[PDB]
């Protein structure tokens, strides 16, 4: 989930967007 | 200052930053 994907390992703005409403 | 490792409440204003008026939802289960 998120934390995997920008925290463990670095983020991008496309996968931020992912979660916006 | 999207591109990096964010953890914690650095992930949340993130978010925050980038989503604006559309919100967000954080889950990091």
């Amino acid at each position: 989930g998120i934390v995997e994907q920008c925290c463990t390992s670095i983020c991008s703005l496309y996968q931020l967007e992912n979660y916006c409403g | 200052f999207v591109n990096q490792h964010l953890c914690g409440s650095h992930l949340v204003e993130a978010l925050y930053l980038v989503c604006g008026e559309r919100g967000f939802f954080y889950t990091p289960k």
